[PDB]
């Protein structure tokens, strides 16, 4: 039994309309919306016993729910507030007690969007010294200058995602920690055997998925509209 | 041969307001009361605990306390689930217990009425609709039958707890169950047509014989009324006869009841 | 709240066992589920306990439930680095869709990895596009080393981070430092207490 | 919906000046929400006792009201019942006969 959620990540402005969607093909009658905030267990917002049914949970205020079909259950934030910054989980189930949870949706409601900026991404190639000393090769990826901190960094070798030998900073660092609207930096490593890096048929790519403005968000500044986008950096192996 | 009945009535006026009240009968004698206002089940007889130890009773009461709160939310949720097929106000009645037979034999029951109509029962290992029930109840049934914990508890209540408890009650309550109380009769009349009334009051148990009589001749026009209760767990009945005016003379009311020891009551008009 | 977990957080070393507790006041209590949640990710069910006195297991996880005491424990045997996660206790108040779930706020577990053959070094790595830009990588130190932020606020230093080369059964710690403000790799990690045998090449 | 039947009757044989109990038995009604008053001379009697509400095999409700009273030559006694199935309160007077 599988449940999906879209979007997976969202930056929004105060007063904006946000819709979080949940889809389920299990033919489950029952669907449930929760939020998770640090210091609390998941809390029930709204639920539904079938198409056309919406019911208030424990914390329904500021949210509307919609069940247009068996498949789809939506959470509508008519007038987004900073207090609605959270991780949202949808679940479904039949007559049984088990609830099958989706992967979550991270929402950030900012007061204002003026500082939203995508990252610059750079890839740093393995040290010759490391190769001779260890027979291993560490690549470093650096994402810099971004705001806010809603990024997903991933590593790709020959068009396929790699997880082994990867570690990414648990959180971004602030570039100007003395400022309230500081831009962020994030680093990651991928470590491979020297012979894997030495193979010129291997194509390495560090990718940053940045979450920013939608196409329909207003933009009044001269600089490029900081839309949701991928920024990446790339290198080939060599002898 | 005795029927033990736990009778529960619940009224749900809207999504927020509800109450649930219970009375318990062994034959026609009340053994328990459980008001919505009360946290605990009340004994209405000294022997209402039967042969259960204090720990057994506390455990059984606790299960009922959890039940009442759980039942209340379940109905409210089932209404949301079936919406808008059914709406408030809603009446739910439960009638649950066991009939006790000679030997070690009994039959248990658990019947549920919705807006005054019997629609659902527990039978064997699960909830089921009975003939005449609407089809929309199949969803509540499926939901209730998903709860294996409740089914296991109900099976034990019905198969084991009820007959064991009632056996204890019949032993503990014997002297009240077997009490004999004398009827007292009196006569009167109402509208050349005259309706004579024989009033019979204070008798226990229920079985009683009342006839209008001219000497040895039973007047086969006697209309027996309904059994009506008194407040002191005794019974009331009246028997009426339609006669012509002036025809009153020589007529008597004869009453037969087990408390009298053959010594019938005869009251001449 | 009706569901309480203990400890709030704990740090253990790889290979050690640990016990997590859940206490609740939820009435009635039909079943209790333990979830594992990795950082950013979602909820992976580990086990569900349904009986008055219950015991379950799932690989290196085992759990107990005592409904009378309204208490559950999750036991993790021989912890590995991938156990680093939040563990969440959930009580269901019905054996059906009519139930509400009551979630605990979770226990944060950190598992410190066992670095068998440490080889501390600081390397210089060059940008694939712009070869005059670079980062400094401090790597292969054991878990005893702490990495500190720089003296200069125009120098950036990340916290430590452990990678796992799964196929080679190899783990290593690293931290990264960079700056444009004059700046060299021998200087980069001076604010940190680094091993005396730390290799500085060239 | 079902209309309440009302039966008024005494516990003991009625004798002027002698304390007795008057019963009002209300049956065959649905829903269970009901308001029952026992009346002396068309005025509400204070300390009226009620049995717990119960229901029959047919699922219709019933309840017993009773009160101490001393019958006399002049005094009337009644049971007044308000129920949704009726537009007006139904009053049933104690017959004596
Ligand atoms: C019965 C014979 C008596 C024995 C003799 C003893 C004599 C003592 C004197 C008696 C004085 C008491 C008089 C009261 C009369 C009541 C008699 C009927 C009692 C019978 C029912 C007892 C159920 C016990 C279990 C239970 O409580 N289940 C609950 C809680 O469940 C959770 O918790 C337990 C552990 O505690 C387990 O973990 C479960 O897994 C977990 O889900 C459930 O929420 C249950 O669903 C409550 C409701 C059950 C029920 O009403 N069903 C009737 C069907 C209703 C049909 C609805 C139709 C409908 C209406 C409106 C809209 C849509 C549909
Ligand atoms: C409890 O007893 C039932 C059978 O008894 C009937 O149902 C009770 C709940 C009660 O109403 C009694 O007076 C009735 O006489 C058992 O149900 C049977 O279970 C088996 C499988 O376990 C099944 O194959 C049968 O078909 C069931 N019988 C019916 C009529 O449906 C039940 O198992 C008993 N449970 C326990 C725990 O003792
Ligand atoms: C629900 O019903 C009760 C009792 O009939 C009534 O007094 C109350 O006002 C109702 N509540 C709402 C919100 O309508
Ligand atoms: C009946 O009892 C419940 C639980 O004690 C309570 O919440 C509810 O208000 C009561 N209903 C009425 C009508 O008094
Ligand atoms: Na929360
Ligand atoms: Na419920
Ligand atoms: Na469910
Ligand atoms: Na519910």
């Amino acid at each position: 039994a599988a449940v999906t959620q879209s979007p997976r990540n969202k930056v929004a402005v105060t007063g904006g309309k946000v819709t979080l969607s949940c889809n389920q093909t299990n033919n489950h009658n029952n669907m449930y919306w929760y939020r998770q905030d640090t210091g609390h267990g998941l809390r029930l917002i709204h639920y539904s016993y079938g198409a056309g049914s919406t019911e208030k949970g424990d914390i329904p205020d500021g949210y509307k729910a919609s069940r247009p079909s068996q498949e789809n259950f939506s959470l509508i934030l008519e007038l987004a507030t900073p207090s609605q910054t959270s991780v949202y989980f949808c679940a479904s189930g039949d007559e049984g007690y088990t609830q099958y949870f989706g992967p979550g949706t991270r929402l950030l409601v900012l007061e204002d969007l003026r500082n939203v900026t995508p990252p610059k991404v750079s890839l740093f190639e393995p040290s010759k010294a490391e190769i001779s000393h260890t027979q291993k090769a560490t690549l470093v990826c650096l994402a810099t200058g971004f705001y806010p901190d809603h990024v997903e960094l991933s590593w790709w070798v020959n068009g396929k995602e790699v997880h082994s030998g990867v570690c990414t900073d648990p959180q971004p660092l602030k570039e100007q920690p003395a400022l309230n609207d500081s831009r962020y930096s994030l680093s990651s490593r991928l470590r491979v055997s020297a012979t894997f890096w030495q193979n010129p048929r291997n194509h390495f790519r560090c990718q940053v998925q940045f979450y920013g403005l939608s196409e329909n968000d207003e933009w009044t500044q001269d600089r490029a509209k900081p839309v949701t986008q991928i920024v990446s950096a790339e290198a080939w192996g060599r002898a | 041969n005795y029927t033990f009945r736990c009778l529960q009535m619940s009224s749900f006026a809207n999504r927020s307001w509800s109450r649930t009240d219970s009375v318990v009968w062994l034959g026609d004698l009340q053994t328990h009361r459980w008001s919505n206002d009360s946290a605990t089940i009340s004994f209405t007889k000294p022997w209402s605990q039967g042969k259960l130890s204090n720990q057994q009773w506390e455990k059984l009461q606790h299960m009922f306390q959890v039940y009442r709160v759980s039942f209340t939310r379940d109905i409210q949720e089932l209404v949301k689930m079936m919406s808008p097929k059914e709406d408030y106000p809603i009446e739910i009645q439960l009638s649950a217990g066991c009939e006790m037979y000679p030997g070690n034999a009994s039959e248990s029951f658990l019947h549920v009425a919705f807006q005054g109509k019997y629609v659902v029962r527990f039978w064997g290992t699960s909830w089921q609709t009975v003939p005449g029930a609407p089809s929309w109840l199949d969803l509540p049934i499926k939901v209730l039958n998903a709860d294996q914990g409740t089914s296991a508890t109900v099976q034990m209540l019905l198969n084991d707890t009820c007959p064991l408890f009632v056996r204890g009650l019949l032993e503990a309550g014997k002297s009240d169950l077997e009490k004999q109380e004398k009827p007292v009769a009196w006569l009167s009349s109402v509208p050349g047509h005259r309706q004579l009334v024989c009033h019979v009051s204070g008798f226990y148990p229920k079985p009683v014989w009342v006839m209008w009589m001219r000497g040895d001749q039973e007047q086969q026009g006697t209309h027996r009324g309904d059994f009506l209760p008194n407040a002191d767990e005794t019974w009331y009945l009246q028997a009426t006869l339609d006669v012509e005016a002036g025809e009153e003379a020589g007529l008597a009311c004869r009453v037969k009841h087990s408390s009298l020891g053959g010594q019938d009551i005869i009251l001449y008009w | 709240t009706q569901v309480e977990q203990s400890p709030q957080s704990l740090v253990v070393r790889q290979g050690e066992n640990c016990v997590l507790q859940c206490n609740y006041s939820v009435t009635p209590d039909n079943h209790l589920r333990w979830f594992k949640q990795d950082t950013g990710k979602g909820l992976v069910s580990l086990t569900v306990l349904v009986d008055q006195k219950d015991k379950t297991s799932n690989g290196r996880y085992s759990a107990t439930l005592d409904k009378d005491a309204k208490h559950s424990t999750l036991h993790i045997t021989a912890t590995l680095l991938d156990d680093t996660a939040t563990y969440i206790c959930v009580v269901g108040d019905r054996g059906s869709a009519l139930g509400r779930l009551h979630f605990g706020a979770g226990t944060q577990l950190i598992v410190i990895p066992d670095i068998q053959n440490p080889d501390p070094a600081v390397y210089q790595l060059r940008d694939s596009k712009s070869s005059d830009k670079s980062v400094c990588l401090f790597t292969d130190f054991d878990s005893q080393t702490n990495v500190s932020q720089s003296k200069d606020s125009d120098v950036y230093i990340t916290d430590k981070c452990v990678l796992d080369m799964r196929s080679m059964d190899f783990k290593s710690n690293s931290a990264v430092a960079w700056s444009n403000k004059d700046f060299a790799c021998a200087n980069a990690f001076n604010n940190s207490i680094i091993p005396e045998d730390t290799f500085f090449p060239s | 919906q079902k209309t309440p039947q009302i039966q008024v009757y005494s516990r003991h044989p009625p004798e002027n000046g002698k304390p007795n109990i008057l019963n009002c038995y209300v049956t065959q009604f649905h829903p269970p929400h009901i308001e029952i008053q026992m009346l002396k001379n068309g005025k509400k009697i204070p300390k009226v006792e009620m049995s717990d509400m119960s229901f029959s095999k047919d699922w219709s409700f019933y309840i017993l009201a009773h009160t101490e009273f001393t019958p006399t030559e002049t005094d009337t006694y009644a049971c007044r019942v308000k129920h949704a199935s009726m537009a007006e309160p139904k009053t049933v007077y104690w017959d004596r006969d």
